[PDB]
């Protein structure tokens, strides 16, 4: 349905990654070395 | 009194277990291995190469374990419970001698360590082998020990024994719906492979391996392995059967469907669908590389240009398919146990030392390519600085495989874990049973009961009621008391043998004839056949008990497949067996008489010819009597002692025999969880976790395993005066009646020890943690955080510390100068008392502390108990004295125990117990309970009539509260009663609000955490089915995550402080409470391109 | 560990027994049942009390880390 914007099918193509909030994706506090230890999403978003 | 051979010859299971323990398997792998496996694997990897500087090498010579040639004493090995202490490993060093040439021509020997080798306790390297009790005191061991099992890092590991099915065997399944399908997982020494060998359709035979693109017709294969008649492949695989022509010949007519076939023909076909080798030596990709497809499709390796052995392999794994073809129930059962091999400690150590040494040598080819690349001053003197440094990575692996039961092998190729589990020191019977217990193959699909289910052939190798609960029901399996486990035996001086016992070699015997006499099979391999089996398996046999042969190789004959099995492999469990000839058995009793006075040791039962090993086969092949009153004359062995097909732990069972077999499992289950002594090092040691019983006593009827296992010097239990009745009504539904003032007199009086581990580490910055404190008040005094802190800053020992004290007061540098807290803070419902501080180091020079807690506990209410017939139960109430029942002497029962508990569990054993240990304590002596066997029922009521008592165990009792005579004769006596380790103490947990997890925002996991209990989706489920929304939404968002959102109604989007941060106008947000369960997925799903807006309506208005 | 002082069921004293019937089973050796007996204890209750006790502080005293 293309009454409302986004509906255009080209927004179905990956253009934006929206990166997700910290709270979403958590760092954890002196985890092994006492650097904190960052997670998987973060760290593939860095890659992207 | 004369020796009777009925009753006495038992006493060779004594003698067995004297010099084969229990622990033995674990303990003759390990020796083994060090002793000759080490030395195959340095001679298999002698010699690495440079293809830089032809005119140098390093060849390895000898191999030795915690030994040089210096002196004849051994090296001094940190005694293992020093190592237990300090938290290292107890390993010996492993030399070798090095033959490195010099640039001078100079040849020289040396005595160079290449690591550490975790040495498994009371072996050959062992420093407790064959301690005297004295050496074990002076060295802090418990001579009761197991041994058998690794310390690692100061962690007691144990390399369980491993079910697998056998290699290098074929075996033959069929299907429903599916087709008919037989593999032979052949195991070279460096290349494993399954040819898998299905049948697709038309009752079509394929042959199918994982290096072969698609699935080669029969035909093919055996005209490959130069069997190319066509008349005799079909005479091999279906010899003179009318039906197995028929079914055979659809896949004859295929072989000449392309085209007609000689050996190369065929050959090149095969050839053809090889797969790769990783694009190396490529100009072998001719009719050549058939010859290596041929050659490593199996174990038998083929190196001349006769083909005979594979294609009559290939030929009966063809003919076991068409047998199956025709009817079903000539596949072969998987759960067999005769179809499965144990492999030991031994052989995992063997393979991964192979791999490690194997990476060793890699990478110190590696640094040798790297030194002599460059071009001048290449000075050879000491080029062992550099494997003085690389010894270390066989020491890390080795000791981080048995630490963590991860085992990668990169040779072989598979990622199995769970090898190694930590030794249960639950108690004395819970450590001994964790030895001798075996974990089988994975990958089963659990999902039926197949692997399950108890099998008739397990009869005195597996115990039949040491089985596990909950999950691995079946799965783990426990050895039985009296067996052994074959070793490897070289199998060509015995195909020798079998040549000169008639035996014709394959190689003379046409196809035409094969399936007229039997054939011969070594270890699943058709070596020849033979006129006269039955002959040629007697004279086998007297040769194996004359000991011309190894008493472990076993041979039998197949009726039903024509075909005499020899078996010389090793992982086959077996026992022995009493030989019976002539309708009589071979000890008669002078051997008895012999055995008891001192000579003839059971070893000699074996060298002249009396007992014999039999495994799961040859029972095939056997009749076995019971006992001697039933051999008849055609009997070829007797049972030793029938009690022997229970384990260990199921020896703990009185008069097993007389109750309901899950019953006795469920002891097998709880006296490994019974509170009792551990060791005679006990308060010596400083473990993670200990209960102890006070007052341990040992069972009034016990049985001959338990004192075969001296389970009687460290007993898990107390014999409670027992009054089954119905009291109280506080006994219904397992529950038991514990009486006041016998609890008061130390009856299931307690305790448990826990350790507390902390070390001062250094830094990169030069500092480390520190132990200062103890901060007083004005008046001197400590503060009430350090009451009992001592002045090092670590707890005093005997102090009492309550919950929120210190006991180890730590600090750590801020910039790992100043120094932030990090006490260690004693956080207990209940106060506990320091009984040890321990100060050390480890072998990395760092600071260890270790700070042992102590706690006495009463028996309280919900504490559970059992009573070794799988009657468990909590203490329901907690009853004085004077309100129990008394009999006329005023003895008052200690536990209370429902009758109702009896008559469903069929635990008759346990009222024969009560009995037997009545008639023991009141004759002074203590009574046996020995499956099978024991001490009889009519002779117990006779020392009960002769010293004044019912017959029957039923005494006349008062009521402790009316005092009138019960209207009903209560069984009272004597009842062993273990405490199992779940208390009420460490179970009961209470949150009402704390500790949250932030990702989710909802309450923690774990009773150490404080975390809330899970209300999960079947109790919702019920709370809808009551139809209590308010309920829902208080249980489901108001008590776990009520989440104030902002939620703006014109886009259904979140938003923050009133803010719609998307229409950036705050006029359309509006505020409500949902589950931050539900914001975090809405936010998630805008992490992905799903926007779930959501639209909002008034709930008002109407 | 060491024998308790009392029976768990009756209250009676049997801690200054152990002794007692230890030199009953060495010295001029007597029957378990008999040395039992000739020690007062008439009620099984206390006569498992010493017929089942195992002395493990004994083992225990082997160990003994103040020598
Ligand atoms: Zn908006
Ligand atoms: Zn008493």
């Amino acid at each position: 349905d293309a009454t409302v914007p986004s509906g255009r099918p080209e927004t179905y193509i990956w253009r934006y990654l929206p990166a997700p909030p910290v709270c979403i994706r958590p760092s954890v506090m002196m985890q092994d070395s006492p650097a904190s230890n960052e997670d998987d999403l973060t760290v593939k978003l860095t890659e992207i | 009194d004369e020796i009777n051979t009925a009753q006495d010859k038992w006493h060779l299971l004594p003698a067995f277990l004297k010099v084969k323990g229990l622990v033995k398997q674990h303990l003759d792998s390990f020796n083994y291995f060090v002793d000759t496996d080490l030395k195959k694997i340095i001679k298999a990897n002698q010699l690495i190469l440079s293809d830089v500087d032809p005119e140098f090498y390093l060849k390895y010579v000898d191999i030795r374990v915690g030994k040089k040639s210096s002196s004849s004493t051994k090296d001094y090995l940190t005694p293992p419970h020093e190592c237990r202490l300090r938290d290292m490993t107890y390993s010996a060093p492993i030399y070798v001698d090095i033959e490195y040439t010099r640039g001078r021509n100079i040849i020289m020997h040396k005595d160079v360590e290449i690591g550490r080798m975790p040495i498994m306790l009371r072996s050959n390297k062992c420093i407790l082998y064959d301690a005297d009790e004295s050496k074990m005191a002076k060295l802090n061991e418990c001579p009761l020990d197991p041994g058998g099992y690794f310390i690692v890092n100061g962690t007691e590991k144990v390399i369980l024994v491993q079910e697998q099915l056998s290699k290098n065997r074929i075996i033959v399944e069929a299907d429903e719906k599916k087709g008919i399908v037989q593999a032979s997982v052949t195991s070279s020494t460096h290349e494993r492979k399954s040819k898998t060998y299905v049948i697709t359709k038309n009752g079509k035979i394929y042959l199918k391996h994982n290096s072969i693109a698609e699935e080669i017709p029969i035909a093919i294969v055996l005209k490959a392995c130069g069997i190319l008649s066509d008349l005799e492949i079909m005479q091999l695989v279906c010899g003179n059967d009318s039906s197995y022509q028929d079914i055979f010949a659809v896949n004859l007519e295929e072989s000449s469907k392309l085209d007609i076939y000689t050996q190369q023909q065929a050959l090149e076909y095969i050839g053809a669908k090889v797969k790769t080798m990783r694009r190396q030596k490529l100009t072998i990709l001719q009719e050549g590389i058939e010859a290596i497809a041929t050659t490593v499709i199996a174990h038998l390796t083929v190196e001349a240009l006769d083909f005979r052995e594979k294609a009559l392999y290939i030929a009966m794994m063809t003919r076991r398919v068409v047998m199956a073809m025709y009817n079903p129930k000539m596949i072969d059962d998987r759960d067999y146990v005769g179809n499965k091999r144990l492999e030991l400690a031994g052989q995992l150590i063997s393979l991964l030392f192979e791999d490690l040494f194997k990476k060793f040598n890699n990478d110190f080819k590696l640094s040798i390519d790297k030194v002599l690349k460059k071009p001048n001053r290449a000075m050879e003197y000491d080029a062992l600085l550099s494997i003085n440094v690389h010894s270390n990575n066989i020491t890390s692996g080795l000791n981080r495989a048995i630490s963590t039961g991860n085992w990668s092998l990169k040779r072989f190729k598979m990622e199995r874990a769970g090898v190694t589990h930590v030794l249960s020191r639950l108690s004395y019977i819970s450590a001994l049973g964790m030895m001798t217990r075996i974990s089988s193959q994975f990958e089963k699909s659990r999902k039926v009961s197949g692997p399950r289910a108890l099998q008739p052939s397990q009869f005195g190798m597996l115990c039949t009621a040491d089985t596990p609960e909950g999950e691995a029901c079946g799965l783990v399996k426990n050895l039985a008391l009296m067996t052994h486990i074959t070793t490897d035996d070289e199998e060509e001086p015995i195909k020798k043998l079998c040549y000169v016992l008639g035996v014709e070699d394959i190689t003379l015997i046409d196809s035409a004839s094969l399936h007229l006499n039997y054939g011969v099979y070594l270890n699943g391999t058709l070596i020849g056949s033979i006129r006269f089996p039955t002959k040629f398996v007697t004279q086998f046999r007297h040769l194996r008990r004359t000991g011309k042969v190894s008493e472990f190789i076993s041979i039998y004959s197949n009726s039903h497949q024509m075909a005499v099995h020899i078996a010389t492999d090793g992982g086959r469990i077996c026992r022995p067996l009493i030989i019976v000839s002539d309708g009589q058995s071979r000890v008669k009793d002078i051997h008895l008489r012999k055995l008891l006075d001192g000579e003839l040791d059971f070893d000699d039962f074996l060298k002249l010819g009396l007992v014999e090993y039999l495994d799961v086969n040859e029972e095939n092949d056997s009749y076995i009597a019971l006992y001697e009153k039933d051999i008849v004359p055609s009997m070829t062995h007797l049972e030793i002692e029938p009690f022997t097909i229970l384990g260990a732990v199921a020896g703990l069972i009185p008069y097993p025999h007389h109750n309901q077999s899950p019953r006795n499992t469920y002891q097998c289950a709880m006296g490994k969880q019974a509170i009792g002594a551990i060791a005679y090092n006990q308060f010596k040691r400083i473990d993670t976790l200990l209960y102890l019983m006070t007052y341990p006593q040992q069972p009034m009827v016990k049985t001959k395993t338990i004192e075969l296992i001296d389970y009687d010097k460290l007993p898990a239990g107390q014999n409670a005066t027992v009054a089954v009745m119905s009291y109280s009504g506080y006994d219904i539904e397992d529950a038991l009646v514990l009486n006041k003032s016998s609890i008061d007199r130390g009856f299931g009086r307690c305790e448990t020890r826990r350790k507390t581990t902390t070390v001062l580490k250094r830094y990169a910055n030069h500092t480390q943690d520190i132990i200062g404190g103890m901060r007083v008040d004005e008046n001197g005094d400590p503060i009430w955080q350090h009451q009992s802190l001592g002045p090092d800053g670590l707890g005093e020992v005997g102090m009492k510390v309550q919950s929120g004290q210190i006991y180890i007061n730590k600090s750590v540098p801020t910039n790992s100068t100043q120094y932030r807290e990090a006490p260690v803070i004693y956080r207990g419902p209940e106060p506990s008392h320091i009984d040890q501080v321990m100060m050390s180091v480890s072998d990395n020079d760092q600071a260890l502390i270790k700070v042992l807690l102590r706690q006495n506990r009463r028996p309280e209410l919900g504490d559970k108990f059992s009573s070794r017939h799988g009657q468990k139960g909590v203490c329901g109430i907690i009853v004085k004295q004077e309100d129990m029942p008394f009999n006329d002497q005023g003895i008052v029962p200690d536990i209370i125990m429902n009758p109702h508990g009896f008559p469903s569990r069929m635990t008759v054993g346990k009222m024969i117990e009560l009995i037997s240990g009545k008639a023991g304590v009141l004759n002074g002596t203590l009574e046996y309970g020995t499956c099978f066997g024991g001490s009889k029922l009519e002779d117990m009521s006779k020392i009960l009539v002769d010293q004044g008592f019912n017959y029957s165990g039923k005494d006349m009792l008062y009521s402790g509260i009316t005092g009138e005579c019960l209207q009903a004769y209560i069984f009272f006596g004597p009842i062993y009663y273990q405490k199992l380790k779940h208390m009420v103490l460490d179970k009961m947990h209470a949150r009402a609000r704390g500790p949250r997890a932030v990702l989710t925002r909802q309450p923690t996991e774990g009773r150490s955490r404080d975390g809330g209990l899970r209300l999960g989706e079947m109790e919702r489920d019920c709370v809808i089915a009551y139809g209590a929304s308010q309920l829902l939404l208080e249980r489901l968002m108001i008590s776990s995550d009520a989440f104030e959102v902002d939620v703006c109604d014109k886009c259904g989007l979140m938003g923050y402080s009133g803010w719609c941060t998307t229409c950036k106008s705050a006029e359309n947000i509006i505020k409500m409470t949902i589950p931050y369960a539900a914001k975090l997925l809405f936010q998630e799903l805008l992490s992905m391109n799903i926007a779930p807006r959501l639209r909002l309506e008034d709930i008002f208005q109407q | 560990m060491i024998v308790p002082v009392r029976c768990f069921s009756c209250g009676k004293v049997v801690g200054d027994k152990w002794e007692s019937y230890l030199n009953l089973l060495q010295e001029d050796e007597l029957d378990e049942g008999t040395a039992l007996s000739r020690l007062g204890l008439k009620r099984y209750c206390c006569r498992r009390m010493i017929l089942t006790h195992v002395d493990l502080i004994e083992k225990f005293l082997r160990y003994n880390p103040l020598e």
